[PDB]
């Protein structure tokens, strides 16, 4: 009955294991879903992902701050941005950002690596899709990577507000264990497969409604290996069912509540709103963002 | 006193025969909207597909300052309903056809205000 969803989470059961890291192999590996016409993957992905968003806890507050890491691609345009812009409230303040030049439907476009981006402002909703090709060339033991993951998991710490959701794609090879260890800091998580890219390790890490300290402490080299057993046992069948009903697919305005607290007021009240998607804690200043400009004159 | 007619010039490779832009971003959707040209989402119906504005602007395309005189850009961050019959070519439709100022349908495919 998966093949009518969105797609498929990592069940409770296999987060729970105590699984070693094994090579990912998956029966249907290669294989493509058939896709509505004239309609991209990238499309595809985002809407099922956003689909099983619309399933969760999200906070959804007035003038919401979404920032989308690794929105380019090889085509010049943001896919992915297109349908989160969809998919969000229309006024929802949208950033988007990519190592290299793409043309966007972002409310603003920093171009350059990650590290570059800076902003004073917390943030309601992180995606990240970067993932470096490199990662193809595997010549050794799978081990964390750092890189990107090194400034997304500083990110989140520093910039995502309290009862924000993050969705960070990860594959077999491209992942990192603190962000799973970070994954505990939040009220729930999963790794959600898209149906549309079944056949591949990509998962997206969802960490809902964040709460700034750890709820529960996740060994991220043990629970990779437990995602990996789980699609190893797991086969999903391609589908592209869900991408026909879109009749449902907006993000609910929840109208969420926003306050600017100290932590001496984040009590077990406040936090049982966050983890609830009932509120939002950060700043409302205006949003402010830059990308540091190294200068260099090379003549003689 | 000189600037590039970027509009004439993919008229004419197009006239030409030139291969339409490409890697327009289609939305999925309903096909149950407005119907209207331009909009803040998708708003396609049966006979439309809607697109993401930035992919289907010429000026945003090719790295182009725009014609308004401040660089506004009219399709950027919003949604471009195209007839279907013309889907294969967005950029081609959007800059020849204009918008009507009164019903926001395309003039010429869903404007009824004349009749
Ligand atoms: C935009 O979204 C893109 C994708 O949709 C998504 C990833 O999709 P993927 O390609 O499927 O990734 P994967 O093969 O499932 O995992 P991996 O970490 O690349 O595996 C490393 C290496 O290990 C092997 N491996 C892995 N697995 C799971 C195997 C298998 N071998 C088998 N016989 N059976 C299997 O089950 C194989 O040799 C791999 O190469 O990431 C995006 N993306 C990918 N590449 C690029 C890119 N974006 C930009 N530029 C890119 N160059
Ligand atoms: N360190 C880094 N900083 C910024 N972007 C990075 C990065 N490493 C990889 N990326 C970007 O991750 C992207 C993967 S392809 C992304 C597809 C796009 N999100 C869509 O929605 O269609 C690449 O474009 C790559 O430039
Ligand atoms: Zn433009
Ligand atoms: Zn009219």
């Amino acid at each position: 009955s998966q093949a009518w969803q969105p797609g498929v989470a990592m069940p409770n059961l296999y987060k729970m294991q105590r699984m070693l890291l094994e090579k990912c192999d998956l029966q249907n590996y290669g294989d493509s879903a058939t896709l509505p016409k004239g309609i991209m993957m990238n499309v595809a992905k985002y809407t099922q992902l956003c689909q099983y968003l619309n399933t969760l806890t999200l906070a959804v507050p007035y003038n919401m701050r979404v920032i989308h890491f690794g929105a380019g691609s090889d085509k010049g345009v943001a896919p992915g941005t297109a349908v989160l812009r969809q998919w969000l409230p229309t006024g929802t303040l949208l950033v988007d950002s990519d190592l290299n030049d793409f043309v966007s439907d972002a409310d603003s476009t920093l171009i350059g690596d990650c590290a570059t981006v800076h902003t004073a402002n917390k943030w309601d909703l992180i995606i990240s899709d970067m993932y470096d090709p490199k990662t193809k060339n595997v010549t050794k033991e799978n081990d964390s990577k750092e890189g990107f993951f090194t400034y997304i998991c500083g990110f989140i710490q520093q910039k995502l507000a309290l009862g924000g959701s993050v969705a960070i794609k990860i594959t077999e090879h491209s992942w990192n264990a603190d962000l799973y260890k970070l994954m505990g800091h939040f009220a729930w998580w999963t790794a959600f497969v898209t149906n549309v890219n079944a056949s591949s390790s990509e998962a997206f890490l969802i960490g809902c409604n964040y709460l700034g300290k750890p709820r529960e402490q996740i060994d991220g080299y043990v629970m990779h290996a437990n995602y990996i057993f789980w699609r190893n046992t797991n086969p999903i069948q391609l589908s592209s069912y869900s991408l026909f009903d879109m009749s449902k697919f907006p993000l609910k305005l929840r109208g969420t509540a926003v306050m600017s607290l100290k932590e001496g007021q984040i009590n077990d009240m406040i936090l049982s709103l966050l983890s609830k998607g009932r509120l939002i804690i950060r700043e409302n200043n205006r949003v402010v963002i830059s990308s540091d400009v190294l200068v260099n004159n090379e003549n003689l | 006193a000189f600037a590039v007619d970027a509009a004439k010039a993919y008229k004419d490779y197009l006239a030409s025969g030139g291969q339409p832009i490409t890697n327009c971003v289609k939305m999925l959707c309903t096909h149950t909207g407005t119907g209207q040209a331009i909009t803040v989402t998708p708003e396609a119906n049966m006979d439309q597909e809607s697109f993401g504005g930035a992919s289907c602007c010429l000026y945003c395309r090719c790295h182009i300052d725009h014609p308004n005189p401040k660089g506004f850009c009219d399709l950027k961050g919003k949604y471009v309903q195209i007839p279907t019959t013309c889907a294969n070519d967005p950029v081609g439709f959007t800059l020849k056809n204009t918008v009507c100022t009164v019903c926001g349908m395309w003039k010429g495919y869903g404007c009824s205000c004349d009749q």
